[PDB]
Parts: structure tokens; C-alpha cells; sequence
């Protein structure tokens, strides 16, 4: 990054987490939200418009991140952590998602994940004979109650 | 038939801005020196002449271009105020050379190119301080006529005489100071503005804003239309109403009018050339004309020339009709098809074998009329 | 723009803003609306028609343009423009949208933009491995109360 | 042009153009295109086969005529005309292109190029050590709107 | 050059570079290339052929420079270009062609290849055993984002 020029690239997407996801395909749906408000008035006692207020500023949205796993392997990460919370503890952990520059050893942006994270969905990919191109992919679900650059 | 074949004829002696720069006539409070003539906008130009302060038409009849449609205008300041003879006909609103000087007046502007119009707002200024008797006016109106005519792509914006019914002017029209000229035109109701220098009001001569207007109409539309119809931005009433019963024996002559329209506001309604030939009884036929040949001049320029040849004669007849052919794509001409909605013609008949000096010759058809 | 012929072309659209967006790729959602009414009567008692008054004038919309940063970089520029406003800071400025002509020294069409706007979301591009023409874009959402000439 | 049975023949193509190139081997590609449209219709209420109509007659198409120069010269003429094209400034010129009998006087086809001619594309040969056959020619591409027999 | 009528011929390409290459070949594929756009106009309210708006002016194309070196030897000067480029270390390098005709002295074109110059591919001929014509050439694929006449 030694220009304004270049931007970041899909070099090495990685993540901070205790849970073992050592390898990864993917990473999508990751948003920063602020709810608006909008109201509308007529104005003060005179031969004027009304007006509409938009600079109200109501609070901060949260959601979840997609993570693929390359596929399935003999060694079942994901399903225990699905396990735990199904059977009723409150097993979450706080994550670091980074990103990396073209020469890795830079590694300027980073997202911080809420303690509060956890998994809801583990989902298999398709099974058909032949199909050669699909290659047993699983997709996991995690809450993030908040995220912070 | 005007010139089809260059800006001098018998001897080749010759070896922008737009339509909307004109010149004008007249007094400054202050002013820079009288000869240098110079054109500017409103903001430049009280800086050096002043704010009304000298009495003079000049320091009203410029807002024509700033209160209206307009960008610059060019200049010519005869002298100054006095403190705290140039109403004569000889000096400042004449033909005041100086002897192939360029001093102040019709004279000065000879040097000058790029000029559509041509006003003397201080003419009149004088009429009753100075006696300026009727043909102390009409000697320096002919001046300014014939300056025009000689140049030849500039037209006079004529005044008529101070206060006088609609019987009156019939009369110097028909009887004692008839210009009959393509290269001039009219009106005649004087308008009522203010001066805020020191109070609501002020007579000043329909002329100003008046050719503001043909600035602004030219933005509107091509040239060809006429400002038959538009509003004296600026006016605040007329003298007099000129009514049917006076349009009626006015116009004929030629003389144009603004008007109080129920519903409409201040404006002008004649369209008519000071002009006895039926051929430019049109303003804006005459216009559309001075419009052509300023571009296409000023586009096939070429100097000194080599060889009389045939392959500069296709050069030409090729830029001309590429040029032309887009006044009929768009609405100026009238026609079916380029075959008949213009002609342009540059072969050894307009450029015979003689070939002495100076060939070029073009000839080319408008719409009926032939130049 | 010397004859009638051409049209303004995309060659560069800027910004005025007291916030670095020095190097965009691109704006949308751009629009002016006034809103209509629609009301049906029944004719002055006589055999006519009813009538339909459409020349009925509510008040005039608001709304929000999107904005592409070309990607991440270091620099946190928009990144802090919403920390400032979920924090609770009425954190709003004027902006200014520029059209430019093929000589760019020809700068005819400004939209301005009120100075009650302000941003309210940040999204992320996808992240994965091999795509190569992903490059991480990020979109910004800023709402504008006002959008005039 | 003496006989009646005499067809043209490559005496020699020639240019005029308002920027002083000198010599040049070739012009390919001059065509006059006219656009064709068509509809099928069903005849009048008779089981009749209906009609083509193939008639209906469109605008007409615009390309561009491609030129070779004899070679590359210390000349700047074909780069200068494209430096003004790329820097925004325009620059069109009028051309004809003029096909000369036996007699080098007598210059019977002449055709119009609108002003439009504007260069686009400029194109090296290859340059290759030991290849003595080859010389370096120069492609110019233009590109007009009308051309007029 | 002593001539008014002569035209350049292929005596040599030659190269300046930072990275000591010494004899090759040749030089393909050199253009220099501006897009076109356009669009149909309707004419001024008068059943007349619209425009064709064909001088619009666009940005202009990027591309690369192929090259072949006279063989494969023992050196390892393209090698170590594209490792630099694969292990990510941005190392790119401002190039200049120059075709030198006739007298090598005589050097009057000179083209600028901005540093971006960035070689991508490298690419071996084919090893026959017994065909005794051919020997092995390397092609280097170099992209440019600009060249300057």
C-alpha cells in the first residue's frame, strides 16, 4: 500500500475465534446499521411549508455473518459448538474477523465481534451423484449482537 | 446579390463574442480617454464612467445589455462631464474621425469588428440645450446610417425626435427626414424608467433595453425569428398608448411600436425595417442574412491565394453545404430537402478561365433570394 | 458543449464534502419528486361527467443517495462518520454533487444537498477466496433531506 | 472515362483532410449502409397467405473508415490529432476521400466525411529482428457519422 | 530520415528497463487505443433524422506488451520479476521501447510504458525431441496501464 491508488483485496480474508475453524472458503453479509427516524410538521403559525425532521437518530441494528467451511471433514467443529447451545448453556465467544493486504504481514482492518456471538444453523450442501463441481460445502449461521471496526 | 466572394472585391487588400456585442454613442460622467473604445460589462463599466452622476442617456441606455439579455458592449466616450460644444453636430454623435484618427464617433468604430449594432443614446441628449436643429440630427442619423451601410454587417439604431403625436411622425417619416435603408430601423413611443441616483423618474429613448432584447431573442431562438413579441424588461410605463387607429397608419411607414398590452406588460410589437425595398421589410430576414455571413466568413479563412484550381473550389463547395445543411435539419429553412431549401454553387463559371488574381467566387441560394 | 448535439457524458462525477471522500467509483439513486393528488367528483347537476383533479399540489419527497467508495483502505474516513452519529452527535453536513463535461474545466450541473444529511448505513463487500474480480467495495448510505439544483 | 466498357481501376486513392499528412497505401472498408425493418401481417379476413412488408425504410448506419500510411516517420501528425481527441479537446475534421482516374487531373468520385472524422484508435506493426520483408506501418482508425456520395 | 519518401523499417526494437534483460527478439501487440460512445437524438421537433452523437469522448483502454527473449540460458532475470510479483512485493518498473532505425545512433521514437509495468506471464515453447529446427524461446507478458508516444 505504498499509493493512494490500490484498495484491499480478497488476499486473505482469516479469523480470531477459540472454536477450531483453521480453514475457510468464505465470508458475506456484513453490515454496520443506524436506524433513522422520519417526522413530519406543519410550521410555526405562518404562510410556510412544513417541514421533515431526518436527523432524528434512533439506535443500532444488529444481525449475523455467513462463514463457509471449505466442507465437511472427520473433524466436527461447528456441530459441537450447535450442540452446546442446543442443549442449553450459553456457549458464545467473542470473534475477529481481517482483512489483509497484497504483502500479508500488513493487516490493517479488523471487526470486532460481540462476546455474544453465537451459532443457530449448520447447513449441509447438496448430495447427487456425478455432479463432479459441488463438493460437500457447509455453511454455518452466527448471531453478532454487535460489531465494531 | 452582397458580396458571395470576399470582404473586398476589386483589390485584395486584405493580404468570438457573438451577436450579442454592440457599440454606443455618447457622454460619461467620468470615462477613460474618448478614442480608446472599449467593450465590458455593467460591473466593469460604472467603475470607469460613474454612477449616473453626469445627467447622460449613456449611463441608463447600457443597462439594455445588463437588465436584459446581453454580456459586453463597446464603448465610445466623446468627453466628460463638466465640473460640479460637444452638442454640436460635428463632434462626439458624428462622424468624428479625426482625419483617419479613429476619434469618437461612427468614425472610431471603423477599426473595430465583432459590433452586430450601433446606438448614439446622447444624440437627443442635447436637442433642446444645444439647438440641435432638425438636420443637425438628421446630418449625424445619415452618418450613422452610412457608417453602417459602408461596414456592412452592422445595423443603426435610430431615435426619433423627442415628444411628438403619432401625426408628426408620419410627417418626418414621409416628408422631412426619410432614411429608406436596409441597414436601419426605429421605434417610436419614448418609455418611462427610473434614476436612482435621485428619484422615480426619467424619459429615455426606445433603444437600451430595447436591443437587450434582440440579445436575448437570439438566445431564445435562431436569428430568424423576430422579437415581434417580448417584453421591455425593465420599462415602467410609455407615454403614450398607441392605439388600432394609429397602428394602422404607422406601421406601413415602417415605424415600430411598444405597447401596454391588457394582460401581457410593456412590449414590442413592430417588426418593420426603415426601408422602402420590399425585399428587407423584415427585421429578422435582415438579421438571419448578417447572422449567415458572420460565420461563414470568419469559418473559410484562408489568405493569400495560391492557385486558381479546381481543388479549392471543391474545398469550398464542400464547407459551405456541410455548413448550410444543418439550417434545414433544424427549423431555420424551409423546404422538403436540402435540394431545395438551399444552393451552393463554385466551378470555372463563377471562376472563369481569365483567372486573374482573386477567384473564389461562390455563389449561393437562401431561401427564394440569391447572394 | 459547442453544439446542441451532445449531452453531458460520465467522466467525472465529484464531491464537495468536509469528510476525505476524495476517490470514489460511483453515485445512484439521484431523484426529484413532487408528490400528486387524485380526486373524483360528480358534475354541477346536470348530464355531464364527473371531473378528475390531478392539479392537486402536496408537498415535495425526500430521500437518500448511495454512495460507492471504490474499497477499504486505512483510512477510516466514513467509518468514523457514523461512529459519530450512533454515539448520538446530530453529526450532519452539506454536500455537493458535481457533473462535468468532456473539458473538465466545465463544470455545469451542482446538486445541492441539505445540511441535515448524514449517514446511516456502511456494508461491506463478499470476502472469498479465488473470486479476483471482487475488490472490496463498501457502500455508504446517506440520507438527504433536501436535494436542490 | 475515354471508352464506354472501361471500369475503374487502383490508380490511386487521395486525401483531403485540414492536418498535413502526406502518404499513405490504403483505405479499407468505405461502405453506404441503409438499415432494413420488416413485419408479417395476415391477409384481409381471407386464408390467404399475408405479407412481408419489407419495405419499411429505417435511418441509416454509421462506421468507420480505417487508413494505412506508408510507414512510421519522425512525423507527429497521427499522434497529435489523437492527443487532442483523448485530452477532451475537441477537434473534428472535414475529409474527402477522392478516387482518381488515369488521369491524375481528372478527379470524377469525391466523397464527404462530416466534420465528425475523429480518430480513435492508433495501431503499431510488428516489430520483429531479422524479419527483412517487413516495414513498420501505421493503422489510423476513424470513426464519422455520414458519408455522401 | 535522409529522405522525405522513405519509411521506417525493422532494423531493431530495443529496451530500457531497470532489470538487466540483454537481447530479444521481438515486440507485439502495441496500441494505442480510445473508446467510443454514442447515442441517437431526435431532431428539433420537425420529422427530420435524428443526430448521431458520435463524437462523444470516453477515457481511454489499458492493455499489455508481449515479448520474446531470444532463448532460454541460464539466466534468471524474467524469473525473478514475476516471483517478486507472486510473493506480492510490489516491484514494478517504468519501461521505454524504442524501435532504432538505420543509424543505431539515430534513435528518433521513444515510447513510455508507466512504471505499473507489471509482468504477469511467462510462458515455455515446446520441447520436441528430433525436431531440429526449432529452439526453445521464452514469452514474457508485460501489462501497462498507460503508454505515452
Amino acid at each position: 500500500m505504498s499509493l493512494p491508488k490500490p484498495e484491499d483485496v480478497l488476499v486473505a480474508p482469516n479469523f480470531g475465534i477459540q472454536i477450531d475453524g483453521v480453514m475457510v472458503e468464505y465470508l458475506n453479509s456484513v453490515s454496520n446499521l443506524q436506524i433513522e427516524q422520519d417526522v413530519i410538521r406543519y410550521q410555526q403559525n405562518q404562510g410556510t411549508t412544513g417541514r421533515n425532521n431526518v436527523t432524528l437518530m434512533p439506535g443500532v441494528a444488529k444481525d449475523g455473518s455467513v462463514q463457509v467451511e471449505r466442507g465437511m471433514s472427520q473433524s466436527s467443529v461447528f456441530t459441537q459448538w450447535i450442540n452446546d447451545s442446543m442443549a442449553g448453556r450459553m456457549a458464545t465467544a467473542r470473534k475477529n474477523a481481517t482483512i489483509i493486504v497484497m504483502d500479508y504481514e500488513d493487516n490493517p482492518v479488523k471487526r470486532w465481534n460481540l462476546r455474544n456471538a453465537w451459532c443457530s444453523k449448520v447447513v449441509a450442501g447438496t448430495l447427487k451423484a456425478g455432479d463432479t463441481n459441488a463438493l460437500t460445502e457447509t455453511i454455518t449461521i452466527v448471531f453478532e449482537e454487535l460489531v465494531v471496526e | 446579390m452582397p458580396s458571395y466572394l470576399s470582404p473586398g472585391v476589386y483589390v485584395e487588400e486584405v493580404a468570438g463574442v457573438g451577436t450579442s456585442v454592440a457599440a454606443f454613442v455618447g457622454l460619461a460622467p467620468t470615462g477613460p480617454l474618448n478614442e480608446p473604445t472599449l467593450v465590458t460589462n455593467w460591473t466593469q463599466y460604472v467603475a470607469a464612467f460613474g454612477d449616473f452622476t453626469g445627467g447622460y442617456y449613456l449611463a441608463h441606455s447600457v443597462y439594455g445589455f445588463f437588465n436584459n439579455g446581453g454580456s459586453a458592449a463597446y464603448v465610445v466616450r466623446v468627453g466628460g462631464s463638466a465640473e460640479d460644444q460637444a452638442e454640436s453636430a460635428h463632434p462626439g454623435p458624428a462622424q468624428y474621425l479625426g482625419d483617419s484618427s479613429d476619434r469618437t464617433g461612427f468614425g472610431g468604430l471603423e477599426a473595430i469588428d465583432e459590433i452586430s449594432m450601433v446606438a448614439v443614446p446622447d444624440l437627443m441628449a442635447a436637442y433642446q440645450r444645444g439647438a440641435i436643429d432638425l438636420e443637425a440630427v438628421k446630418a449625424v442619423q445619415l452618418g450613422l446610417i452610412a457608417h453602417c451601410e459602408l461596414m456592412g454587417d452592422r445595423v443603426a439604431i435610430i431615435d426619433p425626435p423627442p415628444n411628438q403625436n403619432a401625426r408628426q411622425i408620419r410627417v418626418w417619416r414621409q416628408e422631412t427626414a426619410g432614411y429608406d435603408s436596409k441597414y436601419a430601423a426605429l421605434y417610436y413611443p419614448w418609455i418611462k424608467s427610473f434614476d436612482p441616483a435621485t428619484g422615480q423618474s426619467r424619459l429615455v429613448p426606445p433603444s437600451g433595453h430595447v436591443a437587450g432584447i434582440w440579445a436575448r431573442n437570439d438566445s431564445e431562438r435562431g436569428v430568424h425569428k423576430a422579437p415581434a413579441n417580448e417584453v421591455v424588461r425593465g420599462a415602467v410605463d410609455l407615454e403614450l398608448q398607441i392605439t388600432r387607429g394609429e397602428q394602422d397608419l404607422l406601421n406601413p411607414i415602417g415605424v415600430n411600436c411598444i405597447r401596454s398590452f391588457p394582460g401581457r406588460g410593456i412590449r414590442v410589437w413592430g417588426a418593420r425595417t426603415l426601408s422602402s425595398d420590399p425585399a428587407w421589410r423584415y427585421l429578422n430576414i435582415r438579421r438571419y442574412f448578417n447572422y449567415l455571413e458572420e460565420s461563414i466568413l470568419i469559418g473559410t479563412q484562408w489568405v493569400v491565394f495560391e492557385p486558381n484550381d479546381h481543388n479549392l473550389w471543391a474545398r469550398i463547395r464542400r464547407n459551405v453545404s456541410a455548413f448550410l445543411v444543418n439550417e434545414w435539419r433544424n427549423g431555420a429553412l424551409f423546404g422538403q430537402s436540402p435540394d431545395q431549401a438551399y444552393y451552393v454553387k463554385c466551378d470555372e463559371e463563377t471562376n472563369p478561365p481569365e483567372s486573374v488574381d482573386l477567384g473564389r467566387v461562390v455563389c449561393e441560394i437562401g431561401i427564394a433570394p440569391v447572394k
